[PDB]
């Protein structure tokens, strides 16, 4: 399963 | 026996012809087992291994939330690299991240990785202590400061070495009869005139998985690594693997010439021979 | 901008014999930006069934697609991939060939 949201650059 | 479990992402602006392009695939080893697309119909995550589809009705509709709330934090990110390399408004960009783990043998958590590039170029990355960044120039530098003070690290590592080596090791389980086989390649070498005086020898690796293979040529035992036409190793379409190198040769010297094949499906590495 | 040439590979999926259903793949990797157009021809023209891969890229960054449809070789035949990419200044055409 994948990470949670990724947070922005 | 080593594993690993990869999620490769994509986004790519078209400015003046919609949001931009967003595609999302998912790796155990060599095999993919998910994708999303923005443009496609369904617009969830789907499928790409027999073994991923007996997950339930919760994982697919928390794998598609999730995939498409990575979409819309790249979709930001691609206006903010704009600002950050003040680029114009109108040109095409990539943004690309993936991140996993490894796990060795024994299945347990050997490292863990968090990579981004923008437009083709290390942007930021995760160190090996998953606890600090490698920031590729100055605007990556911004985005270091806010992960920083935001504790982002500390949140991935979670993941890397918890939640994607638990998962990792369920699909290793479930897709064993895929996941946890290796085909040994099946090897030849070809022998074809260029013009009276020279040879193509070319060492063949067919229907091999993992993909993983080195193919070498020697002349005398000498390597001839300058001399070598390698190709990339490429899908059969089948879940296995191809791969050739290839030498030009003087007519009449070919039994000088051996080729050698390392793969993990093999007792031992082979030396294919001319005579 | 970073820009990366395709490395094209033609090929079946089985050693080709006449007369026996197979697989024909154009394989591109190695390239950047991902924008890339890729046909497959039989006797230089455009086949229509052709499925892609999904958009994937390696330890590099560098984008692979492996575009192919399903095919029964004969004789006389010719296939092949034809690629255009902005590193290419015309569109490029790999031609199959069977007895490498």
């Amino acid at each position: 399963i994948t990470d949670q949201v990724p947070f922005s650059v | 026996g080593s594993h690993s479990m990869r999620y490769f992402f994509t986004s790519v602006s078209r400015p003046g012809r919609g949001e931009p392009r967003f595609i999302a695939v998912g790796y155990v080893d060599d095999t993919q087992f998910v994708r999303f697309d923005s443009d496609a119909a369904s617009q969830r995550m789907e499928p790409r291994a027999p073994w991923i589809e007996q997950e339930g009705p919760e994982y697919w509709d928390g794998e598609t939330r999730k995939v498409k709330a990575h979409s819309q934090t790249h979709r930001v990110d691609l206006g903010t690299l704009r600002g950050y390399y003040n680029q114009s408004e109108a040109g095409s960009h990539t943004v690309q991240r993936m991140y996993g783990c490894d796990v060795g043998s024994d299945w347990r958590f050997l490292r863990g990785y968090h990579q981004y590039a923008y437009d083709g170029k290390d942007y930021i990355a995760l160190k090996e202590d998953l606890r600090s960044w490698t920031a590729a120039d100055m605007a990556a530098q911004t985005t270091k400061h806010k992960w920083e003070a935001a504790h982002v690290a500390e949140q991935l590592r979670a993941y890397l070495e918890g939640t994607c080596v638990e998962w990792l090791r369920r699909y290793l389980e479930n897709g064993k009869e895929t996941l946890q086989r290796t085909d040994a390649p099946k090897t030849h070498m070809t022998h074809h005139a260029v013009s009276d005086h020279e040879a193509t020898l070319r060492c063949w690796a067919l229907s091999f998985y993992p993909a993983e293979i080195t193919l070498t040529w020697q002349r005398d035992g000498e390597d001839q690594t300058q001399d070598t036409e390698l190709v990339e190793t490429r899908p059969a379409g089948d879940g296995t693997f191809q791969k050739w190198a290839a030498v030009v040769v003087p007519s009449g010297q070919e039994q000088r010439y051996t080729c050698h094949v390392q793969h993990e499906g093999l007792p031992k590495p082979l030396t294919l021979r001319w005579e | 901008m970073i820009q990366r040439t395709p490395k094209i590979q033609v090929y079946s999926r089985h050693p080709a014999e006449n007369g026996k259903s197979n697989f024909l793949n154009c394989y591109v990797s190695g390239f950047h930006p991902s924008d890339i157009e890729v046909d497959l021809l039989k006797n230089g023209e455009r086949i229509e069934k052709v499925e892609h891969s999904d958009l994937s890229f390696s330890k590099d960054w560098s984008f692979y697609l492996l575009y192919y449809t399903e095919f029964t070789p004969t004789e006389k035949d010719e296939y092949a991939c034809r690629v255009n990419h902005v590193t290419l200044s015309q569109p490029k055409i790999v031609k199959w060939d069977r007895d490498m």
